[PDB]
DNA sequence: GGGAAGTGTACGCACCAAGCGTACAGATGGC
DNA sequence: GCCATCTGTACGCTTGGTGCGTACACTTCC
């Protein structure tokens, strides 16, 4: 279409003026930083749990050793970051294991 | 960087959909946050940006632009426009020169 | 109760009857096995790559130290397995890693 | 490596209780385990398993019926339902579900 | 009310990943 | 048109994970 750079430049660049001096309301959409995830042998377990799911199906779903899951919520390891990560994905939006079983 | 924010001006509201879905521009958001630095600098321009976008190499060819300025005491980008790379006409000397008079004066009063 | 057991677990069977009889058409799904899943180095730097993101910015966004994941890139070290499950994750479905940031 | 065949009232009915994504994970969680409904006592063969439940969840629930054909690794889903909206089947209707079951295992 | 898997407990052990520190070598971006 | 900055290479090293291999008990279902 027939669109004027300096033209926009210029109408966006008064209102961020006054929007900055605050006379001027604009859609805000704020972001925060990544975090330092962490988990819990007992939030693992409570994790799984929420599933009704045994170690070894919970594992197989996760492309993930039984055994060293094992070692998870028993406390014998802590978990790597990529493995915290990837249950607590799980655990705040569920639909990701199918997903994550079907690779 | 506890937290950033993005305004949109009512030009790139109008038009953000047409060029960015909304998983692109979460995404391009996360982008911009770790690196306000991200676009490169318009010469002449007192600090406006320039990124592309939805290109994984040769982006050239590829689809968009992005121009913003980071108001660096606030974190508050401000995204100003969003274009396809040949859809719009470049700015000439003149355009550039006032442009650069408006962010210096903006700067100064503040 | 608007529904009685019998009938419907009786339709159902004769149903199932029918159909491994062969006289029958009923809609059906399949779900394939999990798979042992494996990833190269040059594949962990195409997936980067087709972000246009660099290494710093990528490992960040997967809530992963970066060094590690000039590890993996160079070829020092292979990824834990749960590493290589949610690279390959983001490679199918790109949108997961503004999720995977979001936690 | 798994294959589910829905009958004519679980089509009707499943999307008023399941969810498609919930639906989805139901059938990996099957395949990875085919004995993971009860079987009914004296059915000759039929499971019963609760999936509305986030563990022990008993009082709240979906119910879901299927059978396991060993060959073909095939399920037939049988019906869905509300867990409080359904009648039991009585001792004259297990054996009749008994002798059909047997039936078809002497079919095969 | 028996039997049998079906789940969990915990310990030991070889390999090697994880996450740097550290020294270099190019490639771009800001005037 | 000669600068930090940005973005990669590679090796050594300390700490701990990992994935069993094994022995051993309760329990839920047949
Ligand atoms: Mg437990
Ligand atoms: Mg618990
Ligand atoms: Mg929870
Ligand atoms: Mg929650
Ligand atoms: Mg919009
Ligand atoms: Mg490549
Ligand atoms: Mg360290
Ligand atoms: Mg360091
Ligand atoms: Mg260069
Ligand atoms: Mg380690």
């Amino acid at each position: 279409s027939n669109r004027d750079l300096f033209a926009e430049l210029s109408s966006a660049l008064v209102e961020a003026k006054q929007h900055s001096e605050g006379k001027l309301t604009l859609k805000t959409h704020h972001v925060n930083d990544v975090g330092e995830l962490n988990i819990s042998p007992d939030e693992i377990v409570s994790i799984r749990e929420q599933f009704n799911m045994s170690r070894g199906v919970f594992a197989r779903l996760l492309h993930t050793s039984s055994r060293t899951l094992e070692n998870w919520e028993q406390g014998r390891s802590v978990p790597n970051g990529q493995a915290v990560t990837l249950l607590k994905l799980v655990q705040r939006h569920p639909e990701t294991l199918s997903h994550i079983a079907e690779l | 960087h506890m937290k950033s924010v993005f305004v949109e001006s009512t030009i790139f509201e109008k038009y953000r959909d047409e060029y960015l879905s909304d998983e692109e521009y979460r995404l391009f958001q996360a982008e911009l946050m770790l690196n306000p630095k991200l676009g490169d600098v318009i010469q002449g321009t007192g600090g406006l940006r320039k990124i592309r976008v939805a290109s994984k190499g040769k982006g050239k060819r590829g689809g968009s632009r992005i121009i913003y300025y980071f108001l660096d005491e606030k974190r508050r980008f401000y995204l100003l426009t969003i274009y396809g790379k040949n859809e719009m006409s470049d700015l000439n000397a003149n355009q550039r020169k006032q442009l650069m008079a408006f962010m210096e004066a903006w700067r100064n009063e503040q």
